[PDB]
């Protein structure tokens, strides 16, 4: 429902520094990459944990995932594609406000 | 037998004794009521002074910046200046007096000062016609001198502006009196002896009340009390006595030259001899007798000091830093006691001046041990000669040489500027004669703490 | 919205620099600008690029002469002023160094005179081998090539190591620019520039910690008990030769994300090393940093031993401040950073509602930050300068600020207590340990005899002097 997204991307935004990381390019790689470690950590699927990136995109998500299970009942009741989609929908609004709606005028600069 | 003057060996700096001259001439401005300097240069330039002020006072200090960035770097910083002076005004009602202290970048690139002062001149009479804002101009390159002779320079600039606007007119009464950088206490004890010997007297600056209270109706009242009124009456003076050379007698010079009042320079009034001679003189000057109450104040400061010079002073060997005038007039004060001020140092490249201080001449003419006065002189000079043997029995100086003694293991009393790192010390005064008992058990009670932390012969302290 | 207060109706520019969070806004139209140009005669709580660089960051290390090619005001105003001890007697707080330039130097170049006084300190201090030069306003602007005199003193001095940061105080807007310019000469230059041994299964670096009253020390507690091996700090309690060896590192843990974020950043592009940012100040926050370390690691179940004990340590006192702080109204006004890493920690841990906030020196990024983990109702301030913070107390009334000292003794006259947001009072306020003692010196500074006397006026008869009932967790 837009009620557990909104859930999610209240706890993302209070909580969550990765995705306000320094320039447009790393915001979407951690977006990307942390949620998709999420969606594994709450539907049951091994996660990844292979690369330096990977192992640090599920460190992320494990307190995410851990912190959604303990603070919303809904999260331990949906279904394996109800938790993609919300998730697929959160990628999205994280994108929206912290990308292409941000007027943080340094996340195009191309040199750190 | 020998009193040598010599400067730094060394090119560069480690450890400074002061700071540059713009922080100097900021120290001047806060002392004026309703003034507000502003600092045209880069930010750190006002910021790391008004902290240098809260640690020496534990008070803020309102100063502005111009805030010089990367354009004005390669286009001129004028319009920082104009636009920092209008938004002052507009936004600080009571504003009366901006000195526009210069930097070391803003005389680097040449801003015409002077100018941006008839242009805001002019902004300032049309938008505030019933107000006048007085601004001086005070050219500080921090590339000569020091905090010293910037705050000299302040002084000059500011009662020349305003002294130029109101010239002369009825005869005052009154002296001027320029002490120096010193202490909110000194203030209050000088305030003491005038109004003791009934003489009327401006201070200038009248910094006692930076010593502000916590008060119930949550005013605010850290300023300083020298207005606008009281600088323009200078012109009006019987004299003006200035006990420091080099922190405001240029001042007095001025108004001798242009108002023909008489400048009286008197050695700074450390210990008991310099305090006798700045009271003959203000006799001199005023025709007014000297009153029985500083007999009296004297002569208790004796008994306390007749306490301590033979039994714990004798023979003690001293280093003294700070500011000249101090400096010179602590070594009196130490001779007095009978310690041995054997290293003294100052800080800047003033040595073609100090050179010729008759005071020089009077430490040469009594002491009977050699002293080295190092000017130009940085602290790891003090270091370094402790490192290579010097054997001290005591430092007096500002706080920032405070890990020289830590690490020595030599007692230090906290004098000039800053003294962040005691409580209070900017109320107890340190001129006169109860500034000079109260220096001397300072020295005391930092022997005492020293001989019991030491165990040296601490059971001494029974029935001296 | 966007707040003009009365006290800038004739800068009226500061709206959008001030933002009240109002409910149902879309946080994204009120973003204030960050990172411009100060106005002049503000009294702004700026500093200088100088400063970023040389008191900030590069004065932090325990074995490196810091020597500033300028008049000495630059030197004698960086010295004195930090808390940043080390464990080999606090060199970097004793000592500051000058090129004490003069007219002449200004006329004819100030090069030699640098060279001069990089080759007496280190015939001074002979066990020192380290050295960072940094340029101030005048010796930038007569163009004094600072790297090319350094080179010449390696190349005579083979035993030496120089590293020199362009940075006069005129550079950018604020100290930011100085933070800037070291850390991408530092990974430019002098990385990977040498190795050292590699003890642990398990490295990182902590980047952008500045050992403040001995927080990384106390960090570090941590990292021995977890059996990590940290190649370097930048630059807490560090060393100039352990900064070369930062490419050796497996994870980047970054505390200070607008000091420090460039090198964390650079290290990842160039390296691979990925950067984790955590939240070293708070008491949950910094649990959640040992799970994230321990999960990159593979070491949960020694992670949750260490919290575990923590905890049993540590909370039932921060349970004892928060029942006496919760309800309190905070201010915090510091650099940045602080903002973003206090306004919910302190609301989690201790109930206290942080009701205004300025920034310095922050970025964009920042207020992102702080404006997503902050309240409704909550003042956000970029640049912030002295009379807005009068009106800012009268609209918000805070029972506590944490700022600088002389703010902090600004704010005294109106019976305001503070701590010390910079250097602390008694701290260190990192970790576990630390936010108790964060919590320790709230609680003193509020419900203190003091504030309860001053507003006592004596003269009226109806008033008595109130006695206060104190408590110790
Ligand atoms: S904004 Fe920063 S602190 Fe200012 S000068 Fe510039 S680098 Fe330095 Fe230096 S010597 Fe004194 S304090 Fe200035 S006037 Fe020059
Ligand atoms: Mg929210
Ligand atoms: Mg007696």
């Amino acid at each position: 429902s837009q009620s557990h997204l909104d859930d999610l991307f209240a706890y993302v935004e209070e909580r969550c520094l990765w995705q306000f990381f320094s320039r447009t390019w790393d915001r979407e790689e951690n977006i990307e990459g942390v949620l998709n470690q999420v969606g594994r950590l709450l539907t049951g699927q091994e996660p990844l944990r292979g690369t330096p990136q990977e192992r640090l995109f599920y460190a992320d998500a494990l307190a995410m995932a851990n912190d959604v299970r303990e603070r919303f009942p809904w999260a331990s009741q949906v279904n394996k594609e109800e938790i993609e989609f919300l998730l697929d929908g959160l990628k999205s609004r994280l994108v929206d406000v912290t990308i292409t709606r941000s007027t943080n005028r340094e996340l195009n600069h191309h040199l750190y | 037998a020998e009193v040598k003057l010599s400067p730094r060996d060394r090119e560069g700096i480690i450890n400074p004794m002061y700071d540059c001259q713009p922080a100097g001439a900021q120290y001047a401005g806060i002392g004026i009521k309703d003034c507000i300097p502003l600092v045209h240069g880069g930010q750190g330039c006002t910021m790391f002074v008004r902290l240098l002020f809260a640690q020496h006072f534990k008070e803020n200090f309102d100063v502005a910046s111009t805030s010089l960035h990367e354009e004005s770097a390669v286009f001129g910083g004028a319009k920082r200046v104009e636009e920092g002076v209008l938004v002052l005004a507009r936004r600080y009602p009571n504003l009366r007096v901006i000195p526009i202290i210069t930097t070391c970048s803003t005389e680097v690139i040449g801003d015409d000062i002077e100018g941006s002062i008839r242009v805001c001149n002019r902004a300032l009479e049309a938008e505030f016609p019933d107000r006048k804002i007085y601004l001086a101009p005070v050219h500080t390159p921090s590339f000569k001198g020091s905090h010293v002779t910037g705050y000299a320079e302040c002084v000059k600039s500011v009662f020349k502006t305003i002294t130029d606007a109101h010239g002369k007119g009825q005869p005052s009464g009154k002296l001027n009196v320029f002490p120096g950088w010193v202490n909110p206490g000194d203030v209050v004890l000088l305030k003491r002896y005038f109004k003791e010997m009934d003489v009327e007297a401006n201070i200038y600056m009248d910094t006692e009340d930076f010593d502000s209270p916590m008060l119930p109706n949550k005013s605010i009242e850290t300023h300083g009390r020298t207005t606008v009124e009281d600088i323009a009456d200078s012109a009006n003076a019987l004299a003006t006595l200035s006990l420091a050379r080099y922190e405001g007698n240029t001042t007095g010079e001025l108004l001798q030259k242009t108002f023909a009042v008489p400048n009286a320079l008197v050695n700074t009034p450390y210990g008991i001899k310099n305090t006798d001679d700045m009271l003959r003189k203000i006799a001199e000057v005023t025709g007014k007798e000297i009153p029985e109450s500083l007999v009296r104040e004297r002569g208790i400061a004796l008994d306390a000091l007749a306490d301590l010079a033979h039994m714990f002073f004798a023979n003690k060997k001293v280093a003294i830093f700070g500011h000249p005038d101090l400096v010179l007039g602590l070594a009196q004060f130490c001779m007095e006691v009978e310690l041995e001020p054997v290293l003294l140092l100052i800080g800047d490249d003033q040595g073609n001046k100090y050179k010729k201080d008759p005071r020089i001449e009077e430490l040469k003419n009594t002491a009977h041990f050699d002293i080295e006065i190092v000017h130009n002189a940085d602290l790891w000079e003090l270091e370094k000669r402790i490192n290579a043997g010097l054997q001290l029995d005591l430092i007096m100086g500002h706080s920032k040489g405070r890990y020289v003694a830590i690490e020595a293991n030599i007692p230090m009393v906290r004098v000039g500027f800053p003294t962040f790192d005691r409580a209070g010390l900017y109320r107890k005064p340190s001129i006169g004669y109860q500034g000079a008992m109260e220096l001397g058990e300072m020295i005391a009670n930092a022997m005492f703490a020293h001989m019991e932390y030491t165990r040296n012969k601490e059971w001494i302290l029974n029935t001296w | 919205p966007m707040v003009l207060l009365e006290c800038d109706k004739d800068i009226p520019e500061r709206q959008k620099h001030i933002y009240l969070k109002a409910p149902n806004e879309d946080t994204r139209e009120f973003l204030p600008i960050a990172n411009a140009a100060t106005i002049p005669g503000t009294l702004s709580e700026r500093g200088c690029a100088f400063c970023g660089a040389k008191l900030v960051i590069g004065g932090v290390l325990k074995d490196t002469i810091q020597m500033i090619h300028g008049p000495l005001g630059c030197a004698y105003d960086t010295w004195h002023t930090k808390r940043y001890p080390t464990d080999n007697g606090h060199f970097n707080m004793k000592y500051v160094w000058s090129t004490d330039m003069k007219e002449s130097h200004v006329v004819f170049g100030g090069e030699k005179r640098l060279e001069k006084s990089m080759h007496e300190a280190f015939d001074e201090m002979p066990d020192i081998k380290r050295m960072i030069v940094y340029t101030t306003c005048p010796t930038a602007l007569i163009g004094d090539d600072i790297k090319a005199v350094a080179k010449k003193v390696m190349k005579d001095r083979p035993d030496v190591d120089v590293f020199t940061v362009e940075c006069p105080g005129f550079s950018g807007v604020s100290q930011s620019k100085g933070h800037h310019v070291l850390n991408i000469g530092w990974i430019n230059e002098k990385v990977e520039t040498m190795e050292k041994e590699i003890t642990s299964e398990y490295t990182m670096n902590f980047i952008g910690d500045f050992n403040i009253q001995g927080d990384t020390q106390l960090l570090q507690t941590y990292w021995d008990r977890l059996g990590i091996q940290v190649v370097a700090h930048f630059t807490g309690n560090g060393t100039y030769d352990d900064l070369r060896c930062m490419h050796q590192a497996q994870l980047n843990v970054v505390n200070c994300a607008r000091s420090s974020g460039y090198i964390a950043n650079e290290l990842k592009k160039r390296y691979g090393i990925p950067r984790l940012d955590i939240d070293s100040w708070g008491f949950n926050y910094m649990a959640e940093g040992i799970r994230k370390i321990c999960a990159f690691f593979g070491i949960e179940e020694k992670g949750e031993e260490l919290i575990a004990e923590e905890y049993a340590k540590w909370k039932p006192k921060l349970d004892w401040y928060k029942e006496r702080l919760q309800g309190k109204k905070m201010a915090i006004w510091t650099g940045g950073p602080r903002l973003w890493h206090w306004t919910k920690s302190v609301e989690d841990d201790l109930g206290v509602q942080v009701v205004a906030m300025s920034s310095k020196f922050g970025h964009e990024e920042d207020f992102e930050k702080v404006i997503a983990r902050g309240k409704e109702g909550t003042y956000y301030i970029d640049d912030g300068n002295e009379l807005e913070f009068f009106e800012i107390i009268d609209l918000v009334k805070p029972d506590v600020i944490f700022t600088g000292p002389r703010v902090g003794e600004l704010v005294k006259k109106l019976h305001i207590p503070y701590v010390n947001g910079h250097g602390y009072h008694n701290g260190p306020y990192m970790g576990f340990e630390g936010f108790v003692n964060l919590a320790r010196d709230m609680y003193n500074a509020v419900h203190n005899p003091l504030r309860h006397l001053a507003a006592v006026d004596i003269r009226d008869k109806s008033q008595t002097t109130p006695v206060i009932v104190r408590g110790a967790a």
